């Protein structure tokens, strides 16, 4: 319960691709009350986001299988609880990590960079929970979502450069929110298009150690641009 | 093809 | 708890790539204790290949780390321990699967199709145990496995036509069994030949709903040739 | 290239 130790099995989970593992390691670290150090933040995020891509990528399967069964009740009501079931673990996930979100993560955070990096991930997993939302709750959950990623969105926009990886990643999620979640494919557009623009007209401030993730994450702004434009 | 979030 | 429902959420598993849940479904379709159709043995082999592998595939990547970090104590040792961990999941699989194969599937095989199928599969996982078996255990475990295989191996050269793909799946099997297992890369390299040559020699025998699986099975087969005696 | 087993 050491955290250099946590912290070395959560690297030797993530290469044997353990991710249940690697994040029950990172989320302890993360309980110990100190600050992330951005090596730790980067392990919590990737472990997390490998757990609930599971269960996104297992319900979409499901879910569809659900609504080609009609007039065939009792497949489709075996179809309909194993989704259920799925959603619920996704919940479950998303609940953890939002928790340990407002619980340490986001008051933590010193630095701006810290916080846009929380905020944006709040922004993320209130948006998975949205992905399954349905009745009551969906409009609650989504104005969390847009909450979330407004805040960081102002906030790096402020304190960050055009070609921050944290401020580009997090223009290519809130545009993918707009398109997905709000429907609204125009502004997902505007705010990809500004993002992509104001940060090639700047590749110079792009440093060794981030200029790969940087253009990554160009290069898929703009894939997005082209495949809603068509 | 389809719509992608950020990577890591 | 019926049988063709647990069948069928054993496909949407399959679909939705959650392997132990499919495992589970079929094991509790096996526990029931009549003999499989060839559409279950499939899904309940499928299944379990898929969960066991997915630890035998970690298991290589932690093994890997614990021989580079000779001389790092300190990251040695918690290789180990989570190899040590691994192995303790895999076993738990491997016993559940043997057991299986002891209590329903080779006492209920009415034809010698089946008997050569499960056969084979009890080689395999004894097989998939000797890959991480070591010191006292590993003899024992070793010869269980060549005395399945070599059962298998002569019902299917009595039975079955040289172009079979269970038979010529065994043959595969069976070659890597000596090459990795017994560390005999000459018997691994005539038994692999042997199959590949006497398939060779009746192409007549090929049935057009499996050839794809037998010419497949025969390429593999020459692959690993090619390997060993280059 | 590695030596390979029965796929399914």
């Amino acid at each position: 319960m050491d955290k250099n130790e946590l912290v070395q099995k959560a690297k030797l989970a993530e290469q044997a691709e353990r991710y249940d593992d690697m994040a029950a390691c990172m989320k302890s670290v993360t309980e110990q009350g100190a600050e992330l150090s951005n090596e730790e933040r980067n392990l919590l995020s990737v472990a997390y986001k490998n757990v609930v891509g599971a269960r996104r990528s297992s319900w979409r399967v499901v879910s569809s299988i659900e609504q080609k069964t009609e007039g065939a009740e009792k497949k489709q009501q075996m179809a309909r609880e194993y989704r259920e079931k799925i959603e619920t673990e996704l919940r479950d996930i998303c609940n953890d990590v939002l928790s340990l979100l407002e619980k340490f993560l986001i008051p933590n955070a010193s630095q701006a960079e810290s916080k846009v990096f929380y905020l944006k991930m709040k922004g993320d997993y209130y948006r998975y929970l949205a992905e399954v939302a349905a009745g009551d709750d969906k409009k609650g959950i989504v104005d969390q979502s847009q909450q979330a990623y407004q805040e960081a969105f102002e906030i790096s926009k402020k304190e960050m450069q055009p070609t921050h990886p944290i401020r580009l990643g997090l223009a290519l999620n809130f545009s993918v929110f707009y398109y997905e979640i709000l429907n609204s494919p125009e502004k997902a557009c505007s705010l990809a298009k500004t993002a992509f623009d104001e940060a090639i007209a700047e590749l110079d401030t792009l440093s060794e150690e981030s200029y790969k993730d940087s253009t990554l994450i160009m290069q898929l702004l703009r894939d997005n641009l082209t495949l809603w434009t068509s | 093809k389809r719509t992608a979030s950020n990577p890591k």
